[PDB]
């Protein structure tokens, strides 16, 4: 079936680049999924950091970046900081009715 | 004598921006005029898919053309309070946001292509090219030396649009002298290839050639005079994209809420303009008519900003032709209304509503782009420091008599004599030059 | 924009319940609403959604979901409503709004979340 | 020297649609032009009474007159869900239903009223008529012969009007470049013979008479060449119903209310027309201005559907002259308006509104009937199966010199030769021609 | 060979109103044509103050401008329910009461402002003027001998506004025959000297001199002839009251809500008119062209009501040049919009609006003054009692050739012959003649 | 397009009595509404009548009852009312209302009835 | 007076034709006093059939005709029916303000 | 256009009062109000105004109460209010109301009046 | 300071002529003040008689006249009767935000 596939975890240095991945079972993600992305601290609503693979809402720092890599889509943080260490989500919407999200992944700033 | 025969294509099926070829053969004792007939085929666009909200693309001339989310500018990144975004035709007509094959761009001619057709004309004879001219020479042509009672049949050769007059009903009016009167108010239309459509019909162009000897009927040359083989016509068509061009086909609606007191509600709209293929355009009954009997004092000079003709100009269709300087100006008419809906306290309405239209109203201006004119001599400085004014309407005005006509656009100059034009110039910019000498 | 959910709470299993979220923007009856949930210790998991005004107005349900929840809105008061029908005792999650800055649901972004509220079965 | 006396009718006191005489006398050595001058009198209609709601009557040209009921639909069978009726003015004025003597219809003339009157000129000399034409040879004559810078004093003579031209206040423009400004509106207006009026005043009219010898000065026929006693000239007056017109006096007024969200009310018009009777019109003033001097290679063709002289054409008057299958293009503009209550959901407006005009814009749109046209001979083909825009436009425009203009109709064509007229048509009806042969 | 050479005024400074003088010099062995080279300064207003509720003061032409307190029409006397007026600029932007230096009128010039400047044109050879001409001749030169295919040249030189065409976005049409289309709307507009504006840029004028010579080239006088120094031409330059005029600045704006059902409010406008001061125009570059080259049949009459040019007449300024009896017609858009609020009783609507524009629509409408003209003479009583049709159209018509235009005014007559002008009228006023005897 | 019929009873002689009739048409504020009454045994007796908005409203009366009887509307909630006074014994009818669908009322149509209330007087 | 007669009673066989007539007592009846007919089953509302004099109201049968008849005015019935059985009555506009019925006519058919 | 004026009445020193001034005119949204008072054989003194709707509302103040009175306006009742802090003995007078044909204070007219209200201070 | 001088009374004939003049302390009375003249019945509040020195309002006689005089304002009223006998003020708008009235000048018709 068509499910989302992520990293269970990952690790970074204060101050490094950090990418995170999201693919499907199958099939190839293209730029016509929209995927999006999105950052839950523990205890808070999730917020979301990227849509469209590329624009940012505002509030959000430039640092955080989006594009889509072969067949997957991935997301780039540039200089991580104490407070990005938490829990990153990936929202593929296939067809036009369904919006099956990822497992989640959880980043670890060391 | 005089009937009109069929000359073929030399070179066979031509394309648009391919050089073509006739050869003129020895069948009357003269022959006069010479007419080009060609039939352009039908045209439309392909089909697009609609946008979804928050999408941004780049677009034709370097334009973003973006769909903003809810509660933003047209940037899609200022806030604004009120504003909801939707899709609609070119004439109100919805359109649901995601669909495939959901609208086409619609298409439409350059003004005067009857003209812009024939880029290049040459006259050969074994080599040896007697004659050859552009299509500069024929807008000079056209804007100095046709009478004007004869514009409705040459506009209807060369497939320019002609306004069409209609009427309104019977209206009170109130008369005042130092009284009611009925009178009807006068409309114009327009209907021609010129019209943004989503097909355009098979259009036929009938284009007259002029050769130094076409002018009168007694100074057309023989067919006897020059060998039968070398005489030859070559004419160089212009291009696909320089003849059609596109219009949207899809309008972005926003609608903005402003509370407080009196409430408003506008309504304005957005072209949302992502260039499509219009398909190849085939000539068709290309024949050469060719008429067969059986037994320095003037010169026009036109100035063309590098701009009217760059492939980058949005407005280049329209100004392929002018000599001068075009600005735009628009007009965006709106229905405004307002409401109360008590008796209480009514200084000020309790609604107000103004409703925009789609596409606005835009008037070409053009403005001249030199200031002074000389053309010396290598014997005498000949004309000096003449303003232009002076050479575009006062020469034309009193010398010329009934042939030539006093032009309209400020960059077409005259001058009268009984060879190097340098000007003064407040426009900063490249400047094309086009002459033509004629006796008279 | 901001929103705020109300009428979770304990729910005895076989039953039927009601969640509202309240909206006070300045869009909100031309914004897209949607309702997702979070299982403990899992990932998010989209349910339902209902379009906004200007076009035809829709729901979109799930496939674990559909003929059990029912999706409302009510534009006059700025509310949404969720009607969730026979719960089974794997329904103990945190469920959240999100309303879209959009006008249709398919392919939306989901910026504005409410705190959400927790229902549990048992 | 040259001095205009007067010649009075000899049958005596001429009426619409009978023969009408003239006797010359010798009063000159030469006569040069014929100028015939008529003062045509006051028109009105008749009182009619206002209907009453759910009639239904036979009105002109075979169509079906009615005053639905309330809720129902213009066929007064269809149920509609909130249509009321009611009765108005064409300038939306109220009239009570069952008024005796209520309104009365509008009344307007011919296009070109100076040219329909004289139906047939006849010169004769104790009979064998030298010269006789029809009301057909004029049209062509004005379509062709007529430099165009002298058409506003035709138009003056046969009472065709002309429109004024007319500017608003200052108005404010954003000018662009690749800025502000103060621009003006122009607007035109008519107010002539053509236009529905209540009460039409006397017309004058002045009516040139086209004989071979009045062309020239210096080619008048003298007026001692033929016995004194034998000259006359005979004129077929046109008849009262082919000159003057109606326009509906009485509109019904639908006013429809949609329930929903927004709720919409829609207002729109519907004439009510019935035929009512014109006085007599009588000629006064009769005179002919006899001018007493004291001591092929062209023809013109027109071809015009017998629909457009038909008296069941409700367009006759407008469409007598034109060449061509005319057809109508109607806009309706419309003002529209949306308001909104209150500020808790403003996604869609509370309210809108759309209202029309009582009477809409009408614009003529003439199309060609001819697709191949050719003039043989027993000699040759001569004219073989030449496209019509060719006959049509591009011989004008090349032939002719400054005399002859080019024409605006698709249907009339002019060919040069220093007789069977056959067509292709893809129009099936009848189809009438016109001649005309002159040399120049 | 011909150049033109330059002459500078002999006075000194020229001003508006007063006498100016030029010298011609011997440069070529003959002078075939004279242009009067003229710039204009910039024109604006002075600040005015903005008045209090309640004020009322003498205006221009004997006027009386009032703002009406609350509850009051607008003589200030007479109740009103409703009314609220507050201040507003011709393009709807607020004015706050009794703010000191709030508001400027608006500056136009006069129509066709390059042929009121030479109000006189003598030609002096030590005295003994050779010829004498005024601002009325030229008037019927251009109304007459104007071929019109030049005359936009004409317009430009004489600083006469020409009016801009453009378009609008494609619209939907049905066609009716006995079916869809996509047509435009075609519009046009103006921005020359005659619209009024805050600020009127300096204005370049070309005039040409019109002596007997001047007509031909093989008719022009030498400069040999007379003696050298004998030659002069004197002009009165016209003033500057006679120029340039005020449009008002300031504008009152009169609400008014109307109880009951349908609730109504309506909108109305009234300009406030104080005159101001306009700063003094000074001509600069005042030039003479003079062309250096090396080596009774006809009569114009012209009628004019002298309020025409009477300085008491508010339009002046526009009919200058008219010959006939000017009226006005006023033209006022409204928008109009109709509101149900709920469903329960929809019959009448519950709230109405009608909002007009701020400046109306005015057309100018001539009418003859003239039933019948004679000229006799000594011997014979030749024109008698001939209507005015027939010398004001037909003559034109017939006679001239494509040399003589048929005017468009109906007090401009032309009479043939190959000196007492009385004529019968309706019109009570005094009347001004303007003749020219030309042979051709 | 259907009426409604009340306010018809017993009334001892000399007194007044009101009678409503409810409408719930589309068109009931520009329809002409109109009371007639039928003896038992006899025929039809046409007794009053009242315009429909769009001109000036007014009301028409018979011969009969001209000055007993008074007819009002109500378009706000889509009433009409018949007032008489100084009722006698023979008076006792069925009475019916009568809209048509027209404005004006003379020479009208009276196609829609209700289905009438029985007045008895005694 | 004005006053408005018809016969008393009528008779037909089923299936054939049959008309009735209303006059006025003294005057001509024309087209302008809009002449209408309306039927009365007992028990029940009056039901309008013809108005204007040839006009039927939406579910009408079109066996039902109206007319003028010199200075009368009839009503057709072709092809009666068993539910016809019921009474007939003709109101006449004379004026603008009066609109006097007929007695009304019972119809039998046998 | 008549004014009628309530909340006047005796006030012990150093307290507050609320006097409303009551319009019954078709423009009195349009008008400008003000207050004048005359203490008992003196002249005329005015005290503080408000502006009408049509430009920005604003309130003028005299040099002897600016500070201490504040005059408002609500015109959905047709009202004015007119609030006095900090009443001093020397107050005791008599207070109108004074509503302009005009829409701006400044350099009125002030035609229409209305009764008066007996203020003491005591 | 700027304050407002006025006569303390004055007296009259009956059907005389009599002039109030109004004044300033220091400065010149022109027609940019605004003058406006009341009068006040004992027992009733002010009635407008003048505004902008020459207007009247809807129901007042013509016999009273106001102008400017010098660098004073002043109101004549010709032809006295026995009801003018009352207070008259002199209110000037000094600026644009204070309107300064006058004492009040007590008229006596013997």
């Amino acid at each position: 079936l068509q499910t989302v596939i992520q990293e269970p975890a990952m690790s970074v240095s204060l101050g490094g680049t950090v990418t995170l991945t999201c693919a499907f079972s199958s099939g190839s993600v293209t730029s016509s999924n929209y995927p999006g992305w999105f950052q839950q601290t523990p205890g808070q609503p999730p917020r979301l950091l990227i849509y469209q693979t590329n624009s940012r809402p505002t509030g959000v720092p430039s640092r955080f970046s989006g594009a889509i890599s072969g067949n997957r889509a991935a997301l780039t943080i540039t200089g991580a900081q104490a407070e990005d260490e938490a829990d990153y989500f990936c929202g593929l919407w296939k067809s036009g009715t369904d919006l099956p999200f990822g497992g989640g992944t959880h980043l670890t700033v060391l | 004598g005089f009937e009109y025969n069929k000359v073929r294509p030399h070179t066979g099926t031509p394309t648009l921006g391919n050089k073509l070829t006739f050869g003129i053969p020895q069948y009357g004792d003269f022959f006069h005029d010479m007419v080009g007939h060609h039939i352009l085929g039908a045209c439309h666009s392909s089909w697009q898919d609609a946008p979804i909200q928050g999408t941004s693309q780049m677009g034709a001339h370097g334009q973003l053309q973006t769909f903003p989310r809810n509660g933003y500018d047209w940037d899609n990144q200022t806030p604004l309070e009120g504003a909801v975004y939707t899709l609609v035709d070119p004439f109100g007509r919805p359109i649901v946001p995601g669909t495939k094959n959901a609208y086409r761009n619609l298409v439409y001619y350059c003004e005067y292509p009857g003209e812009r057709l024939y880029e290049n004309v040459r006259f050969d004879v074994n080599g040896n090219s007697l004659d050859e001219y552009s299509s500069d020479v024929t807008t000079l042509v056209r804007k100095f030396c046709i009478p004007g009672d004869k514009m409705t049949g040459y506009k209807h050769l060369v497939g320019q649009e002609v306004s069409v007059e209609g009427t309104s009903g019977p209206l009170l009016c109130n008369i005042h002298d130092l009284y009611l009167d009925i009178r009807r108010n006068v409309h114009y239309s327009c209907n021609g290839p010129q019209t943004p459509k989503y097909y355009q019909p098979p259009l036929a162009l009938w284009i007259k050639l002029r050769f130094w000897f076409n002018e009168n009927v007694n100074l057309a040359i023989p067919s006897v005079s020059i060998p039968f083989g070398e005489r030859f016509i070559t004419i160089k068509l212009a291009s696909q994209k320089d003849l059609v061009n596109e219009f949207p086909g899809l309008f972005v609606r926003q609608s903005r809420f402003i509370a407080g007191r009196p409430s408003r509600r506008n309504i304005r709209f957005k072209p949302w303009f992502i260039p499509g293929v219009i398909n190849e355009i085939s000539l068709t009954n290309n024949e050469l008519y060719i008429n067969n009997l059986f037994v320095i004092e003037y010169m026009f000079i036109g100035l063309k900003p590098t701009w009217n003709i760059s492939d980058q100009n949005p407005h280049q269709h329209r100004d392929w032709h002018k000599f001068g300087h075009v600005v735009n100006a628009i007009m965006q008419p709106t229905h405004h209304a307002e409401i109360s809906f008590q008796d209480r306290d009514t200084a000020l309405p309790d609604a107000c509503s103004s409703i925009s239209d789609i596409s606005p109203v835009t008037y070409p201006i053009t403005l001249p782009i030199i200031k002074n004119i000389s053309v010396t001599a290598h014997g005498i400085n000949l004309i000096d420091k003449f303003p232009s004014k002076f050479c575009s309407s006062y020469i034309p005005f009193h010398y010329g008599g009934n042939a030539i006509k006093t032009p309209d656009d400020p960059g077409a100059m005259m001058i009268t004599f009984a060879f190097y034009i340098s000007w003064d110039t407040d426009y900063v910019g490249s400047i094309t030059t086009a002459d033509l000498v004629v006796s008279a | 924009e901001k929103l705020v959910e109300s009428g979770g709470g304990l729910v005895k299993p076989g039953g039927s319940l009601k969640l509202s979220c309240v909206g006070s923007g300045s869009t909100f009856s031309s914004d897209a609403v949607s309702w997702v949930r979070q299982a403990p210790g899992k990932g998010l998991e989209w349910l339902a959604g209902i379009d906004g005004d200007g076009y035809g107005v829709s729901t979109y349900y799930a496939d674990s979901v559909k003929g059990r929840f029912t999706i409302s809105r009510d534009n006059s008061q700025k509310t949404a409503y969720l009607q969730m029908n026979s719960l089974r005792t794997d329904d103990t999650a945190r469920y959240y709004c999100a309303e879209c800055p959009m006008v249709l649901l398919a392919k939306c972004s989901m910026e504005f979340w409410g705190p959400g509220v927790e229902v549990v079965v048992s």
